[PDB]
């Protein structure tokens, strides 16, 4: 049902650790308010994974937009998966 | 209540290399663990006794009165392609 | 207009535009399109692929050399490449 | 709401040192150590019109 | 599904048959890599004594040693399977 | 300055890494260009060496210009191989892709364009020429088994003669023959020995063909009588040569003395000098 | 509306019917085993909790237990709650055989 | 301070690993492009090399991986089983039982 | 109704603090140890008297002994609906040494 979080929509219960959403969920908006916009299109997913990389764990994959679908085998307990004012946003790792 | 465990996957799958196919499975243990712990320490059980015992017994009688000549060393290594990072958009 | 490559002979390549064709038509939903396009290419060649389906998204992974293949299909695009 | 109690108590355990039969170690001893990580499924969509 | 191969190995031929057998049993029986190795080793434990060793995935090298008759490296489906004594 | 360059070169990093810096990016290009270059460089000399070797081997001889064999099965693995060489390669494609995406060169690429050219240079020949030779060799099939039909057909009697010339010459049991036995024992030597080369390419040719290997029971015969016959006349030369050179070592000579295999004159002459020798 | 005694009564017939035998003999025939201890985990947490939803009672419990192979080691087991004064609580227990130092620990709050 | 790095299995006494650590470390470094054989036969050829370790029931064996799993008759005393935080290379030391 | 909610990775991080500066590599005296568990164990109370949770309820337990080459398993299970009540855990062990500490947490209601 999609429950309402102090960033976006997020459906639950979560399957991504705590700390891991939390990340995601301010870079997102910090990273898409400072210096980027909208008209922008592959150099945002650059900078977040970039940003995930760094802290957390290395192999990441980022797919954002505003139609798609996927099924996707993933590492346990890592998908993050959140719409944003009608923009779905998605994450996830693999060793 | 029927526990639930939070911190707990809602599914597990592994690729089965007889049959190509995966196999999912929806039914997840449900009991925390943490600081397991492995032992090996053995107290006259019958099994590991005679076992243990009896082959350093005849190894020491055995030289009281070697054998296996020189080993040879050897290398193998699998084949590893490499990491790329392209991206790429439709918009 | 964008071909993305992959392996020579058309091993690959071949096999991957001739499956997506029964896969537009056949189904609705992107769910069982993009499953059924990585369903096939574990059996045929790989142990874990991925794919994504749609009309306009952004996108940027990492992967193995030579396993990337991406093209406009019809109306649609999609996307397809192994990992792990 | 204003809810504050609190206790204590403890465990513990018998004592007792043998060390007559004392101290094996199995010297070929196995194990089975693997460097791989869990997996698990999701799918997901977005709305058509 | 297919049958193995052996892409380097140091075998006698009956005894090239015996870990055919069984690496085929193993791979029908179990589906997880520790759990693979754990049980062509106790197989080759029974039928020759103590001292084997095995290390099986996708994706590893090596330097040892071993017995001089006692060595393979054989692949399956992708599957690389390693094996030798002492 | 060199000096940062340097450090980031110091930490080893990936070729994913040297990508991030190119597409973060002359100066810093040509500082990259170097090292990457004498990559190139190292792996294209081996491989490309490897490869002419090879096609060096298509292109030696004239029979095999002409006439295959077993030889092509060795080359057809290394064919095989060929897949599993440009796996140990591709290191070099992708890296070098990066090396002349902004640095095309001209100067060096001299080395690099022979080597890796020539690696492409042996992989159409290998798929046109296997193709054309596959055809036209199976066009004139009857040929080559009409040429190998007359080969057994001389083989044969030339066999005849060959063991024709033994019963009325040399090691045959007729006359005295004071130690010069050795010089027409081994001109029969090199006799036999080329008889069984022309014997092994007659092998090669009907395995070619996939007929019953036409068996030869003399060659045998001779290399037997003649094997007992040498070990025994060298030993007869190695005795009285030391002993020209020139007593109990000569006592272990006759402690190496019995044979019972046969009773030569040779035999006899070399037991009457030891006995003089004691 | 309940007795923490009761609570360990309960628990004690969980743990001597499961395991324990009036006899002492299997026990020994029963030592501490690697292969076997983690059936035997889940099975007593798994047998103790069906005995602890055969009672009715509303009140929210947990569980935790703790298995130590030897006395050699030595241990030290401690609780403190932040909780109600009248209706919470907390157990624990101690149980020995001959060579399995088995420990239980269990919280009970009210709602 | 030692390098940075995970310990998922360790059974010697700290201060092998530990030389194990600072070797390994350095010579990840000095060897950053080729195969990780040569990674094995170096680590071996120092290890084997100096007066300590000198307590061996089989011998040496280094291997080093990405991905794999195993099931190893080692002996007793010594094993390791650790990854360098950098690299993420899974290295496995310990003498044959 | 639960505007603040119980996470793992704070108490995580709490305990995580705690337990290295406090432990120091200490070794495991009988005379003390006992009594080291009730010191370490109110300190924690404090800390999480702190912990930022006002109607999450918190039973908190601790183990503290010495490894001897010595195999030993220590698991628990849950009775609580997911959505609010939560726990968190950790472990920590020296050579010679291991404690470990979790937490429980059930919303009141």
């Amino acid at each position: 049902q999609y429950k309402t979080f102090m960033g976006a929509r997020v459906l639950w219960p979560p399957e991504c650790a705590d700390d891991i959403l939390e990340g995601a969920i301010r870079e997102t908006q910090d990273a898409l308010k400072k210096f980027e916009i909208a008209r922008e299109g592959q150099k945002i997913a650059e900078h977040l994974k970039k940003y995930m990389d760094d802290h957390f764990d290395p192999y990441w994959h980022v797919f954002f937009g505003k139609n798609f679908g996927c099924q996707a085998v993933h590492n346990k307990n890592r998908f993050i998966y959140f719409y944003i004012e009608k923009t779905a946003f998605l994450m996830y790792q693999t060793q | 209540l029927e526990p639930k465990n939070p911190q707990a996957p809602k599914n597990i799958t592994v690729y089965d290399y007889y049959t190509r196919k995966f196999k999912t499975d929806e039914l997840v243990d449900q009991m925390i663990v943490h600081f397991s712990m492995d032992g090996d320490y053995i107290w006259k059980e019958s099994n590991e006794y005679k076992t243990q015992e009896e082959i350093r017994d005849t190894k020491k009688a055995l030289i009281k009165e070697r054998n296996k000549f020189n080993y040879n060393t050897r290398e193998c290594q699998t084949i590893n392609p490499s990491i790329r990072e392209r991206g790429v958009s439709t918009e | 207009i964008d071909m993305p490559e992959n392996s020579e002979m058309k091993s690959m390549k071949n096999d991957a535009f001739s499956q997506a064709k029964f896969a537009v038509e056949n189904y609705k939903f992107e769910n069982k399109i993009s499953s059924h396009i990585k369903k096939f290419f574990d059996e045929k060649y790989g142990p874990n692929w991925h794919c994504v389906v749609g009309k306009h998204f952004n996108a940027y992974v990492s992967y193995d050399s030579k396993n990337f293949i991406f093209f406009y299909e019809g109306q649609l695009a999609i996307l397809l490449y192994r990992k792990g | 709401i204003n809810f504050q109690d609190t206790e204590t108590r403890y465990g513990g355990i018998q004592n007792q040192v043998v060390n007559i039969n004392q101290y094996v170690q199995r010297n070929p001893n196995f194990i089975d150590l693997d460097n791989i990580a869990e997996l698990s499924e999701h799918s997901v969509n977005t709305e058509r019109v | 599904n297919h049958e193995p191969e052996v892409k380097a190995t140091d075998m006698e031929e009956d005894m090239i048959k015996r870990v055919k057998e069984i690496a085929i049993n193993a791979v029908k029986e179990y589906k997880q890599e520790k759990q693979i190795a754990h049980y062509i080793k106790y197989e080759f434990d029974k039928i020759d004594g103590y001292g084997w060793n095995c290390i099986v995935g996708r994706n590893f090298g090596s330097h040892i040693i071993h017995q001089t008759k006692k060595y393979i490296f054989f692949k399956i489906n992708e599957l690389c399977l390693l094996l030798w004594k002492a | 300055i060199q000096e940062s360059i340097k450090k980031f070169s110091k930490n080893g990093p990936t070729l994913q890494n040297y990508e991030d810096q190119l597409k973060k990016f002359k100066e810093w290009k040509l500082q990259y260009s170097q090292d990457l270059h004498k990559r190139a460089r190292q792996l294209l000399d081996s491989l490309t060496e490897q490869t002419k070797m090879l096609s060096t081997k298509l292109s030696k001889p004239v029979k095999d210009i002409d006439s295959l064999g077993y030889v092509m099965e060795t080359l057809e693995q290394i064919r095989k191989e060929q897949a599993e060489i440009d796996m140990k390669f591709n290191p070099v494609q992708e890296m070098y892709s990066l090396l002349d995406n902004y640095l095309p060169g001209g100067i060096t690429d001299k080395d690099e364009m022979d080597a890796r050219s020539l690696l492409r240079r042996n992989w159409d020949i290998l798929i046109q020429q296997a193709e054309i030779k596959g055809k036209e060799y199976q066009h004139k099939q009857a040929i080559y088994l009409k040429e190998l039909k007359q080969s057994i057909k001389d083989f044969t009697n030339q066999v005849s003669i060959f063991r024709r010339d033994y019963e009325k010459n040399g090691p045959m049991v007729e006359g005295i023959s004071p130690a010069e036995a050795m010089e027409r024992l081994r001109r029969f030597e090199d006799e036999y020995d080329v008889k069984y080369q022309m014997y092994k390419i007659n092998a090669r040719g009907e395995n070619l063909f996939g007929l019953q290997n036409q068996k030869y029971p003399e060659l045998e015969k001779t290399d037997a009588e003649i094997k007992n016959l040498n070990k025994l006349y060298n030993l007869y030369d190695s005795v009285i040569k030391n002993i020209q050179q020139f007593a109990g070592k000569y006592g272990e000579q006759c402690s190496r003395l019995p044979k019972d295999l046969k009773e030569w004159q040779a035999y006899r002459d070399l037991k009457n000098y030891i006995d003089s020798l004691r | 509306e309940y007795i923490s005694e009761e609570v360990q009564k309960a628990i004690d017939d969980s743990v001597k019917q499961v395991f324990g035998i009036k006899d002492d003999s299997s026990q020994v025939t029963i030592t501490y085993n690697k292969d076997k201890v983690n059936l035997w985990t889940q099975q007593i947490i798994d047998y103790t909790i069906r005995g602890l939803n055969k009672l009715g009672k509303h009140f929210k419990y947990c569980v935790t237990a703790i298995l130590q192979q030897t006395n050699h080691a030595g241990i030290s087991v401690q609780i403190t709650a932040y909780q109600d004064t009248n209706t919470d609580g907390s157990l624990i227990q101690c149980y020995e055989i001959n060579d399995i130092y088995a420990i239980v620990s269990v919280f009970a709050m009210a709602v | 301070p030692l390098p940075p790095h995970i310990i998922r299995f360790n059974d010697m006494a700290q201060h092998l690993l530990k030389k194990v650590i600072r070797q390994a470390d350095v010579l990840i470094k000095e060897n950053p492009q080729g195969l990780e054989k040569d990674i094995a036969l170096n680590l071996v050829k120092f290890v084997k090399s100096q007066p300590e370790f000198k307590i061996g029931d089989g011998e040496w064996q280094c291997i080093i991986g990405k991905n794999f799993g195993c099931s190893l008759t080692f002996d007793a005393n010594v094993l390791a089983f650790f990854d360098l935080l950098p690299s993420r290379k899974s290295i496995l030391l310990f003498k044959s039982g | 109704y639960i505007k603040n909610r119980f996470y793992p990775s704070k108490i995580q991080k709490i305990i995580k603090e705690l337990f290295e500066d406090r432990l120091k590599g200490v070794e495991y005296d009988p005379n003390n140890a006992n009594q080291l568990s009730e010191r370490l164990v109110l300190e924690l109370r404090e800390k999480i008297k702190r912990g930022k949770v006002p109607r999450y309820k918190i039973g908190v337990q601790v183990v503290f002994g010495e490894i001897k080459g010595q195999g030993l398993r220590i698991a628990s299970k849950c009775l609580w609906d997911v959505q609010n009540d939560n726990y968190a855990s950790y472990t920590y062990t020296s050579e010679k040494v291991y404690c470990t500490g979790i937490v429980f947490g059930c919303y009141f209601e």
